[PDB]
């Protein structure tokens, strides 16, 4: 019935000190079948990371189309996208779909190449733009997810740090919504580089 | 170069629109008709010429009424008339349906104004072989026009066009200067009648039939009607007795 | 090749034989016509001229009331003349309806210079052969004129003549105001305005005028208005009382 | 939502709270309900967020360009009109309410716009939950001739009884101020009465807290 | 009535010319000389407004276009092509740009939506070219300050300086005398002037004089404060005082 | 909402209450509900404030533009055109409208038009939720030919009976005056009109 | 000259001609012979079939468009097929719509407004055929006359195609007499058959060569053709 | 009408051929010729730039070597506007592709699409064709590095070595003179630039009136890259391969 609720999965984002962490759940169900523990909902174009949850045709379908349109983008600015620029090529893709939206909810995480700084964001199914200093949630399990980050969160954490932070607010988060889990992974952002781990969590 | 008179659209270097100016030409070249604008409305008079015995008399009409108030004569290639009055029927029609009130003779005019102009913009068409007589009774008035191929129209005291144009334009030209008071409807139906006759000798060799219409305030109550029978009659004699 | 001259297309020497020859178009008339700005007031004066004795001379007009501020006087061929008035009147009640608030004067003048602009460069369109004098006193940059011609061309002036004899009331009002030092006629009724704008109309002309050989149109604060034979009689007496 | 304006001596003022939510979860905590259609132009907005910022920026964008090809400053009664006739196209499906302010040509305006279309005239507004908790204070210490600072004052105010007393709004006030002969000020979180509470603990993990099952290093240039 | 042109007007001569482009540029060369130089620190374009009357007030015509707060234009040809070229050029910085990515584009992707609006009237069917070569100039984040040209063919290029229109070949010349990578915004000014001098007959002052530059952010130019990020256009045009008060110095 | 219009000898007056509501809430206490659609043609509006409102800009622009070609438009005409919109798109309008109009040959006039989209000329005219109420006073007080002051205190007294029952009716009543003399403008305060 | 201005309709020589209209009504005297006159009961319509071989048919002149209506043609078949289908319709939309016969006068206006579309745009050509147009109204027997160039006038008689001012110049004089053949067809066929034999002059009108017919007071618009006309040779 | 003025772009000459298509050809004659040599280990695109200047910024030029996709590219003789349209709507069908089957567009099949649009500017439209040819140099793991050619018609080959523009019989003969299957990218590229170097219509051969291109699977990674060379990396090649 609810789009957004037939797949299930979560999204969670953070910044910290130089650094910027975005994770997702592997879970791609159908109502109360687990179908796949491999759907991952994070992609990135460029330095740019962007994680989609909500209905997964449309996760794929989204993802598919900033591809192709950071793609062009490469082409004619001569330049990668940075993360304010595709946080609005997102809202206004969205937008462009007010009456028959894509059920999804996005999230952006990256460090802007010129500045250094840190962005993370995230929007509602028709573009809406929040943009927040420390943590973005999105998904089936976004109740649990504020609650775990309202409490677990504090400001310039470093990498390291960071990592456990999300992961365990992730982790928990998922561990009370039936449809989420079934593994997860989480990213560490920097300037320079990114690392990619999959946790280790329930399988039920 | 040369050329310019080929294309409706072009500007020929002295500015003009020669295919505009050939449409001209067969206005000429038509029959002629007149317009008399009198103190209290205006009468409409043309010459029908009778090609044959065959042509059954009084049928043929050419006079034309648009909405209920408006009277419309023209020369020229007479199916261009006749598709300047549809259009200027649906352009009436389109007023009174927003408006409520029957269309204003000056607003009318603009009408057949702006449509016949708009045949002078494109060279996919052709400017209208015809120039138009036509005028009623409104809010404020009586009013006489004379439209143009060229989509030129102003308000007249007398109009006329056509082969005997000139005749009548002179016998017009008296009229005015001989009653600064403003002619009367039943007087402008004779004194019609007379100009009609008298331009019909630049055409003296076929014979013709008379046809005369008026929008008086008090004769027709504004509403735009045909002479017939006895008041008909009375004209023709007050004209085939002047021509002598 | 000749075709060159038919459409508007480009001559081999970077012209527009089609724009140039609307541009005789607006002289066929054979009237001239000026506008000069009051303190808070515009004017326009233009010849009337009814060669027919049939005709009905309150019908002969080139002077147009756009809206309830702007003003248009129109130098060429009344069905052309018509054709834009009857646009220009549309343009400035619409944009009344959208933007809340009476199209500038300036404004409307762009607008019709860009509608020109594309008879210039589409060739299915032919331009009109007229040159429109738009006048009124808007509400921002007070009294003003804007004239607009075949070219799509427009441009604003503290005063401006158009027609036949064009050049010889330019210099005459150049002259005035290379004297005066300033860029109006310094009144505060626009009726001497009006007076100043016949005058000159004379001298440069070297005609007299009666109450039935002008034409006048007059822009005030939110209104423009033509003036009346007996309004211009007025007009006509006053000035004989100082020559 | 509470967003308000009001009128000054000398020009005109907006406010708004900065909380969105999403049935009982607060989605944003400070977001910014007041956006910019022109540099002396600015609209306060109230319903769906996505709503209010996408047809600020349309009325916006064409004000510009608007303003570009006359020459001159945008005039509030344009964006309204725009702004109204955009809303009543859609018969309510965009679920933006406005109270659009600003001074140009011809003086200081206050108004207000509703997702249907219709436009109202005052010289003190508010839309939004909190709506009628600043409507209260608004016509109880609302006066003719008010003072920029006065005004502040009072619509500062207003937000607050938002804030305090409607649960749709919360967190900072923000205000704009829009004075006839100066450039618009705003003020992003004019006011942060609702800091939070210096937590009881810390839960810095000591590293390695987390199971983790793989590794690696990902690739972003190209 | 209906446009029934729906054939191109500029075809291939048998040499290989397209006709209406070439008759295009020579307008162009008709026109009033504008030029443009760029220095390390900012853009500057010029041109002279010749008045085609007294009575006319030369600063209701501007030849000088802002196209967004870092972007202008200045032109030779023709004057009314140039306008609706400037008023779409507005336009489509908006409904291709702004309104997708929420900022305005880059110079030379400006530059390049101009270049295709005049490419298509050199195909489209019922058109003739545009009769007009554009100098534009702007800063973006990522590409600095730029100087680019745009012919009737909808061709363009970037410029380190260059000019266009009736003494576009004796400017030109002049200019690669004195332009070097070290100028800074006032002294390309002056050199600017120094070449318009060369092109202008009669009156030369901040009165028939139009210059403008592409420069620092003018905070003071921008109508608000409270937004950070927001620090002005860096599109200024000179008042003609700005002008004499450097022609003093000539 | 309660308005009405009125013609008396000299021409025609208009009056409203000033109450717009979301409902039990007064979301405008100051509303002004008589429209100009031309110097000397105004409306009264009532039903959806969104529905009046576009209706009359459209109207306004159609008379301009009528003016601008033909000159004043007869309040007839303007009924007319109230009409065409309301009828052709009475399936997504709620409209209820009276025009009253000042012309010098026909003195004042008054055209209701309901919901349907009909049209209705009368010597005076009552619409609103609040105008129910005073059917019977209105019927009962109304004479022809009343004198401006006649006519003021007609309107005053009925719309303060009709403000007194209709909870969507209240604030302040303001009347509008259309005469050969001009336009004239009237308000009256709840302390005066509650009390009479 | 002529040659510059005859490219098109949309074209008006320097003279005010409209030289392709000029150029169609050609094809109709290159048309057969037709006849049609009335009197005051009746009205008849005479055409003479042209045969291409001896081993060709002499293809039909004669349409009906209504009970009360039908018309004769001269010129070019398919555009004939063309104006009589359109006729069909405007008689069959007066009925279905008004339960009202169209008035044959009211016909002739709506041929001659579609024709005269055809002489004023580009890419179109006018017509090539004339018609004769006969009915019974509520005013009477009509008799209608239609020209390419849209015109189309009511007589008491007349003929088209070649050689048809014989029978003209017959009926011109024949006026006087046949307009009073009132309750007797067969005498107004007869003088319609007298009528146009005054355009033969190749052969004699034959069984299979000619056509005829007929409609009036009591008399719905019905052709004859063959054996049917043999008692009128 | 219009007929009058419509150049019939898209009919057949008495011998069979296609006027604006061979006129378009003469046009791309004259533009700065342009070379592609395909080796075993990458691929070269090498173009004379026409008319340049002092003040030219040739840092931010470009207006002969595009990148069309991340392993397509094209070389450009002719029209450059005309050009941009087309490489845009190359770069959308290649996009389109991708997002389709999500696997980089095959060289051939975009180059026929291409072609295909241009073909159509032949038969139908009544349009002028473009005035472009194209080199097109790329890779995809079917037939490795590929090299085509597509000009104002709509055809379109392959290549191991060929030009466009200005000169080409004369830097064709010189290719099928020096061009051996076995070369390499280091061999491809010296080859490239002594064709240009002697079919210069200019003086010298200077790195400004260059741009320079090449298509290698560089071996210490395994993935295709395309590499734009800069003014200053042409002024090194060029004086390594001894032109100074
Ligand atoms: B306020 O109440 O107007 C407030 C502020 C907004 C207009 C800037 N409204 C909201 O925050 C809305 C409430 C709403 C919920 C559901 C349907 C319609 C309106 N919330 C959002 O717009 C929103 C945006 N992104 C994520 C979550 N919620
Ligand atoms: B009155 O009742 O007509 C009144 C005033 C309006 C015509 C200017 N109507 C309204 O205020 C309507 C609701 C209504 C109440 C009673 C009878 C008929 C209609 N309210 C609104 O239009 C409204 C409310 N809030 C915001 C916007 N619009």
């Amino acid at each position: 019935s609810d789009p957004s609720s037939i797949n299930g999965g979560i999204v969670v984002a953070m910044t910290g000190k130089d650094c910027v962490a975005i994770a997702c759940d592997l879970r791609l169900g159908s109502q109360s079948l687990g179908v796949s523990n491999k759907f991952e909902k994070i992609f990135h174009y460029g330095h740019v990371f962007l994680g989609i949850t909500g209905l997964a045709t449309d996760v794929t379908t989204l993802n598919e189309m900033f591809r192709y349109k950071t793609n062009l983008y490469k082409l004619k600015e001569e330049r990668a996208i940075e993360p304010e620029t595709f946080t609005q090529l997102v809202s206004s893709s969205l937008y462009e779909r007010r009456f028959g939206p894509y059920f999804v909810g996005p999230v952006v995480a990256g460090i802007n190449s010129k500045s250094g700084k840190p962005f993370i964001a995230g929007f509602d199914l028709i573009g809406c733009i929040d943009e927040a200093k420390d943590f973005i949630v999105s998904g089936t399990a976004s109740d649990q997810l504020f609650g775990m980050c309202e409490s677990l969160y504090e400001p310039n954490l470093e990498p390291e740090d960071l990592f456990e932070t999300i992961s365990q607010a992730l982790l928990n988060a998922a561990d009370r919504d039936a449809l989420s889990g079934w593994g997860a992974v989480v990213y560490i952002i920097k300037k320079d580089e990114v690392v990619k781990r999959y946790l280790k969590m329930r399988q039920d | 170069g040369t050329g310019y008179d080929l294309s409706n659209s072009v500007f020929s270097p002295d500015g003009r629109n020669f295919q505009v100016e050939y449409a001209v030409k067969a206005v000429e070249n038509g029959t002629t008709s007149i317009g008399i604008k009198c103190n209290d409305g205006v009468v409409f008079a043309v010459e029908k010429l009778i090609t044959s015995k065959l042509l059954v008399p009084q049928k043929n009409v050419k006079i034309q009424v648009v909405d209920r108030h408006i009277g419309c004569v023209y020369s020229g290639l007479i199916p261009d008339g006749r598709h300047l009055v549809n259009r200027g029927r649906e352009e009436a029609a389109s007023f009174k349906k927003l408006y409520k009130t029957p269309i204003p003779i000056p607003a009318f005019a603009d009408r057949l104004g702006q449509y016949v102009q708009a045949h002078t913009l494109y060279n996919s068409v052709r400017p209208f072989g015809v120039s138009t007589i036509f005028g009623g009774v409104d809010k404020n008035g009586a009013h006489l026009y004379m439209l143009e191929p060229s989509g030129s129209y102003w308000g007249y005291k007398g109009a006329a066009t056509g082969k005997g144009r000139q005749s009548a334009k002179a016998e017009l030209e008296k009229l005015v200067d001989h009653h600064p008071e403003g002619l009367s409807a039943r007087e402008a139906v004779k004194q019609a009648a007379k100009i009609i006759y008298l331009a019909h000798e630049d055409n003296k060799e076929k014979d013709f039939e008379l046809e005369i219409s008026w929008c008086s305030l008090s004769e027709t109550n504004g509403l735009h009607k045909f002479v017939k029978g006895d008041l008909l009659q009375e004209a023709i004699d007050f004209a085939q007795k002047e021509i002598n | 090749a000749g075709y060159d001259r038919h459409i508007t297309i480009f001559s081999p020497e970077g012209r527009l034989y089609q724009v140039e020859y609307a541009f005789k178009a607006t002289n066929q008339t054979n009237i001239n016509s000026l506008a000069v700005r009051g303190k808070d007031c515009t004017v326009v004066i233009s010849q009337k001229k009814v060669p027919d004795k049939l005709l009905d001379p309150t019908t002969v007009s080139y002077i147009f009331c756009i809206s309830r501020t702007i003003g248009m006087v129109v130098n060429g061929p009344i069905p052309d003349a018509r054709n834009a008035a009857l646009r220009a009147k549309a343009e400035a009640a619409e944009f009344r309806y959208k933007y809340g608030y009476d199209m500038p004067c300036d404004v409307l003048a762009k607008r019709m210079a860009n509608l020109s602009q594309i008879y210039t460069q589409r060739a299915y369109m032919r331009p009109l052969g007229v040159i429109l004098t738009f006048v009124s006193v808007d509400e921002e940059l007070g009294p003003s004129i804007y004239k607009t011609d075949p070219a799509g061309y427009y441009v604003g002036y503290k005063a401006t003549a158009t027609g036949p004899k064009q050049q010889e009331i330019t210099t005459n009002l150049e002259n005035h105001f290379k004297k005066s030092k300033i860029d109006h006629i310094n009144e505060e009724s626009w009726e001497k305005v009006v007076e100043f704008a016949i005058t000159h109309m004379i001298d440069a002309l070297g005609t007299e005028f009666s109450k039935n050989d002008l034409e006048v149109g007059v822009a005030t604060k939110d209104k423009f208005f033509t003036l009346s034979a007996e309004n211009i009689e007025e007009r006509l007496v006053a000035i004989a009382e100082q020559d | 939502t509470t967003i308000v304006g009001v009128k000054f001596n000398n020009g005109v003022v907006i406010a708004a709270d900065t909380r969105s939510t999403q049935g009982p979860i607060v989605a944003d905590k400070n977001c910014a309900k007041l956006h910019r259609i022109s540099p002396k132009i600015w609209c306060a907005g109230a319903g769906t967020a996505a709503d209010t910022e996408a047809v600020t920026q349309l009325i916006g964008s064409n004000i510009e360009l608007h303003s570009l090809y006359t020459s001159r400053e945008p005039r509030v009664v344009s964006a309204l009109q725009m702004l109204k006739q955009h809303l009543f196209k859609y018969q309510g499906h965009i679920g933006a309410y406005l109270i659009v302010a600003g001074v140009d040509p011809t003086g200081s305006h206050l108004f207000s716009i509703h997702a249907h279309g219709s436009t109202d005239v005052g010289y003190y507004l508010s839309l939004g939950s909190g709506s009628l908790a600043a409507m209260a204070v608004l016509e109880s210490h609302w006066k003719q001739d008010l003072t920029k600072e006065e005004a502040i004052k009072l619509a500062s105010d207003a937000i607050q009884a938002g804030i305090w007393n409607d649960l749709g709004s919360g967190s900072n006030v923000d205000v704009c101020v829009m004075e006839i002969g100066k450039d618009a000020e705003y003020l992003r979180n004019y006011l942060t009465p609702n800091v939070r509470e210096e937590k009881q603990k810390s839960y810095k993990f000591p590293r390695g807290t987390t199971a983790v099952l793989k590794e690696s290093i990902v690739n972003i240039c190209d | 009535m209906t446009d029934r042109y729906s054939f191109s007007l500029t075809t291939f001569s048998p040499s290989g010319k397209l006709g209406q482009i070439d008759y295009a540029l020579t307008a162009v060369k008709q026109g009033v000389t504008s030029l443009g130089i760029k220095a390390t620190n900012g853009v500057v374009i010029a041109t002279e407004k010749k008045s085609s009357s007294p009575l006319a007030m030369s600063e209701t015509l501007s030849k000088v276009s802002l196209l967004t707060p870092d972007i202008g234009a200045v032109y030779s040809g023709m004057g009314p092509d140039y306008r609706v070229l400037v008023d779409k050029s507005r336009k489509v910085a908006h409904t291709s740009y702004k309104r997708i990515y929420g900022e305005y584009p880059p110079t030379k992707l400006l530059v390049s939506e101009v270049a295709k609006i005049m490419q298509e009237a050199t195909q489209s069917g019922g058109v003739r070219p545009f009769g007009v070569s554009l100098l534009i100039a702007g800063h973006d984040e990522f590409n600095g300050f730029s100087l680019y040209q745009v012919d009737p063919s909808g061709s363009y290029f970037p410029w380190k300086a260059t000019a266009i229109g009736k003494g576009s070949v004796a400017a030109k010349t002049f200019l690669e005398k004195r332009w070097n990578d070290e100028l800074e915004l006032e002294d390309a000014i002056h050199i600017a002037l120094l070449t318009l001098k060369e092109s202008v007959e009669g009156e030369f002052n901040g009165d028939t004089i139009e210059l403008a530059i592409i420069g620092d952010e003018n905070p003071d130019l921008l109508g608000y404060t409270g937004i950070p990020t927001d620090k002005g256009p860096r599109f200024r045009k000179l008042t003609s005082q700005e002008i004499n008060d450097r022609l003093e110095a000539l | 909402t309660s308005i009405m219009a009125v013609t008396f000898k000299d021409g025609v007056i208009l009056g409203a209450d000033s109450r717009t509501t979301t409902g039990a809430y007064i979301a405008n206490r100051v509303t002004d509900k008589l429209t100009r659609v031309h110097d000397k043609i105004w409306c009264c509006r009532s039903g959806s404030a969104a529905d009046t409102q576009a209706i009359a800009d459209i109207v306004q622009y159609h008379l301009e533009l009528y003016t601008s070609q033909y000159g004043t438009p007869s309040t007839e005409t303007a009924a007319s055109v109230f009409k065409e919109l309301c009828y052709e798109n009475k399936d997504n309008l709620t409209a209820g409208i009276i025009v009253a109009g000042y012309d010098d040959k026909n003195k004042g006039e008054v055209y209701t038009i309901p919901l349907g989209g009909s049209v209705h000329k009368l010597p005076y005219a009552i619409a609103g939720s609040g105008s129910t109420f005073i059917y019977g006073y209105c019927d009962k007080n109304f004479r022809e030919n009343m004198s401006k002051e006649e006519t003021v205190d007609f309107i005053k007294h009925s719309l303060s009976q009709a403000i007194k029952w209709d909870g969507s009716s209240g604030g302040v009543i303001r009347m509008v005056v259309l005469t050969a003399a001009g336009v004239e403008r009237l308000i009256f305060y709840p302390d005066e009109y509650e009390q009479l | 000259f002529r040659n510059n201005y005859d490219g098109d309709t949309v074209t008006f020589s320097p003279t005010g001609r409209l030289f392709q209209v000029e150029y169609a009504l050609e094809a109709i005297k290159q048309g057969s012979v037709t006849v049609g006159l009335r009197s005051n009961t009746h009205a008849v319509l005479v055409a003479l079939k042209r045969n291409a071989d001896e081993l060709s048919s002499y293809q039909k002149k004669i349409i009906k468009c209504d009970e009360h209506m039908g018309l004769s043609l001269a010129g070019l078949a398919p555009d004939a097929r063309v104006l009589s289908n359109y006729l069909r319709q405007q008689c069959n939309y007066s009925s279905l719509v008004f339960n009202r016969k169209l008035a044959v006068e009211r016909a002739g206006h709506l041929l001659c407004d579609k024709a005269q579309k055809n002489t004023q745009s580009y890419g179109g050509r006018p017509y090539g055929v004339g018609l004769l147009i006969i009915g019974y109204d509520k005013s009477g027997a009509h008799l209608l006359e239609f020209q390419p160039s849209g015109n189309v006038t009511e007589l008491y008689g007349t003929a088209i195609g070649a050689r048809s001012q014989g029978a003209k110049t017959y009926l011109e004089r024949t006026l006087d007499t046949f307009i009073k053949i009132d309750g007797n067809p067969d005498e107004l066929i007869k003088a319609g058959v007298e009528a146009i034999s005054q355009s033969l002059r190749d052969e004699s009108l034959t069984v299979d060569n000619l056509s005829i017919a007929i409609v009036g007071k009591d008399t719905p618009f019905t052709i004859y053709d063959g054996e049917a006309v043999a008692k009128y040779i | 009408g219009s007929r009058r003025y419509d150049s019939r772009t898209t009919i057949f000459s008495p011998e069979g051929r296609l006027y604006q298509v061979e006129y378009a050809l003469e046009s791309i004659s004259h533009a700065g010729t342009a070379i592609g040599i395909m080796a075993s280990d990458g691929i070269v695109l090498a173009a004379e730039r026409k008319v340049t200047s002092t003040l030219l910024e040739q840092d931010t030029s470009t207006e002969k070597l595009y990148k069309l996709n991340d392993k397509i590219a094209v070389a450009v003789a002719g029209l450059t506007a005309d050009a941009e349209i087309l490489i845009n709507t190359a770069r959308i069908h290649a996009q389109n592709y991708l997002k389709t089957y999500n696997e980089d567009i095959p060289v051939e099949i975009l180059v026929r699409r291409l072609s295909d649009i241009k073909q159509g500017y032949t038969q139908h439209g009544g349009l002028r064709p473009f005035g472009v040819s194209f080199i097109y140099a790329g890779y995809d793991d079917r037939y490795g590095y590929q090299l085509y050619t597509s000009n104002p018609s709509g055809n379109y080959t392959g290549w191991k070595a060929i030009s466009v523009g200005a000169n080409t019989s004369a830097a064709q003969t010189l290719l099928q003179m020096d061009y051996k299957d076995d070369m390499k990218v280091d061999d491809a590229i010296e080859l490239a630039l002594k064709t240009l170097s002697k079919t210069t219509d200019s003086s010298a051969l200077t790195y400004d009136r260059l741009e320079f291109a090449t298509i290698r699977k560089g071996a210490n990674d395994g993935e295709v890259y395309q590499k734009i060379f800069k003014p200053q990396e042409i002024k090194d090649i060029l004086v390594k391969t001894g032109i100074t």
